């Protein structure tokens, strides 16, 4: 036979969660910061 | 006062030019196929002293089951993400000279700090996607641009600070 | 390197945080860059919580971070006794048996003497077994001297196995550079 | 019930908070929910392993 | 029914032709033959099969 009959060490088969995730980081952040300029807009609005 | 213009000048003109260099060469120091550098464009060995480019994400021997290179291999290429955070860095230290002058106190500084920052998010972003696209260590340029994003944040930091603190001035001198 | 990613995203929680708290002014508890930066700390470990943040972004945004830092520590952890479990490397190989079970390391002896006419007269179906691999192993599993088959092992790397009389292997197993 | 499901949220995480149930009839939820999510996540974690 | 009607042809002259066939066929060829044979081929370099 010459095709035969451990401590593994996850580097980056976890990372998936960082570009998505994270992503939805800046995304809630910026969605968030669109609301508050809008509610803050109508205030400046209600002038 | 003056110093968060120091620090915010110091920081768009380092980080920005560091994360240049870091699109330039010296993204992976390694033992080539025989050792070479590595720039994600070009590859370039110590025959010896040759250079060749070595964006070749697509090779013939593979499964390619379903858009795990099409969708990961071709998302790391071309560079996407950092280039957008560097342009976008362009774009932050653009508002950051436009908002000098033209005072508009509020919109310029908040936009052009929520821009620039989330410009360097997307940066370590691309770091992270290069990372998993490397799959016996890294470039100088590459270190020297991820602590360039870095850097960028503190800037950041400094950035919003310097824009709610100018809020303060706002609701002050409304009392 | 993932340590360096990690505290990537730390940074980049607590200055986006820090700015949620930040803008829309009265103020916040998380107002302080050691608030965001030191509650996003004690939001990394487990330690208790000290400011719960009222905003319904940073609400939502750390509740990412405990998927982030629940999962990455869950497997530091989980993954980290899953290593020092195996905490001693047992011999992949220790019987003839498991030589003749297996191709990856070589084995021979001396080019002559009672061992190898031994094996060539054996009826052991693993001596014999041994014996057809070592009288047919490319290259030469035979040496003249001792010495030959001590450096050839020592250089071997592990890949090449040498056998002997019992005193001999204890004489040299007792001798510099104790590689054996 | 930004309260109750925020706090039901962290309650999801091993995490703690500051606000915590009085009522000696809610509190009895907690008490089970950190009972059940205690074995979920501790299991998860058995099989993270594997 | 398929097989006679396979464009191209899946037949070969020898196992060989249907071998290297298979291995640069990057999986998308399969080989249909005799168990002994393709388990002595199966205990032999590039173990790719």
């Amino acid at each position: 036979g010459e095709c035969g009959s451990t401590s593994a060490l996850s580097l980056s088969n976890v990372a998936g969660v960082f570009y998505i995730l994270v992503g939805g980081l800046g995304l809630a952040m910026l969605v968030a910061l669109i609301e508050f300029c809008y509610k803050s807009r109508a205030e400046a609005k209600r002038m | 006062r003056g110093v968060q213009m120091l620090l915010t000048t110091v920081g768009a003109f380092a980080a920005f030019s560091l994360m240049t260099i870091a699109v330039g060469t010296d993204y992976w120091l390694y033992s080539r196929g025989v050792m070479t550098h590595s720039g994600l464009w070009r590859t370039c060995c110590l025959f010896k002293g040759l250079c060749k480019q070595i964006d070749h994400f697509p090779e013939d021997a593979d499964y390619e089951a379903d858009t795990a290179e099409y969708f990961l291999r071709a998302v790391r290429a071309s560079s996407i993400f950092p280039i957008l955070s560097v342009i976008l860095l362009f774009m932050g230290g653009l508002c950051i000279a436009a908002s000098e002058f033209y005072k508009t106190r509020h919109n310029i500084i908040l936009s052009a700090g929520i821009f620039f920052v989330s410009a360097g998010l997307s940066n370590i972003i691309g770091i992270i996607v290069y990372i998993s696209a490397n799959a016996y260590s890294y470039g100088w340029s590459f270190y020297f641009g991820a602590l360039s994003f870095i850097i960028a944040e503190m800037v950041g930091v400094l950035a919003v600070h310097m824009f709610i603190d100018r809020h303060k001035q706002l609701r002050a001198t409304a009392r | 390197e993932i340590w360096m990613c990690i505290v990537f995203a730390y940074i980049g929680v607590s200055v986006v945080l820090f700015l949620v708290s930040r803008f829309s002014p009265e103020s916040t508890n998380e107002f302080g860059i050691f608030n965001s930066l030191w509650f996003s700390l004690g939001a990394f470990m487990r330690q208790g919580c000290d400011i719960s943040p009222r905003s319904l972004s940073g609400r939502i945004v750390g509740g990412v971070w405990w998927f982030f830092t629940l999962i990455i520590i869950s497997s530091y952890t989980a993954n980290l006794a899953a290593f020092l479990t195996v905490e001693r490397m047992v011999s992949p190989i220790e019987s003839a048996e498991d030589l003749s079970k297996q191709t990856e390391i070589a084995y021979g002896t001396l080019d002559s003497g009672s061992t190898k006419e031994f094996f060539r007269r054996s009826k052991i179906a693993v001596f014999d077994k041994m014996w057809t691999y070592m009288r047919s192993a490319e290259p030469s599993v035979f040496v003249r001297t001792t010495a030959e088959g001590v450096a050839r092992v020592r250089k071997s790397k592990g890949k090449y196995a040498y056998l002997l009389e019992s005193t001999m292997n204890e004489y040299i197993e007792q001798r510099k550079p104790c590689d054996t």
